[PDB]
């Protein structure tokens, strides 16, 4: 499989069928980032609580 | 189902001996109808060589 573009990458299994294909994308997927709202001074300052072991 | 390049290439399909199947492959591009959509349509390469086309 060969494309005109090179935003789009194409390669091919065994069992395809020949011919031309028109590709138009719409979207684009993302994935889910979750930031805490406070920030901290230190990687080594303590989070939660010395009371519980687990 | 794709055919190859072309208005020559056009399909007309029917199924014989099976009823079920040609309700689901049955097409006519004489008429332009049948049980199967046109999701591309077929054409011919046009153009111009030194103003001969």
């Amino acid at each position: 499989a060969s494309s005109t573009t090179e935003d789009l990458k194409v390669s091919t299994t065994a069992g395809a069928a020949a011919g031309t294909y028109k590709i138009n994308v719409t979207q684009l997927a993302a994935a889910q980032s979750l930031a805490t709202k406070t920030t901290f001074a230190t990687t080594k300052e303590q989070l939660g609580d010395t009371s519980v072991t687990s | 189902l794709t055919a190859n390049s072309g208005t020559d290439n056009t399909m007309k399909i029917t199924v014989e001996g099976d009823t079920k199947l040609n309700d689901l492959l049955a097409y006519d591009s004489t008429t332009n109808t049948g049980n199967m959509q046109e999701l591309v349509k077929a054409e011919n390469a046009k153009l111009n060589v030194n103003g001969i086309d």
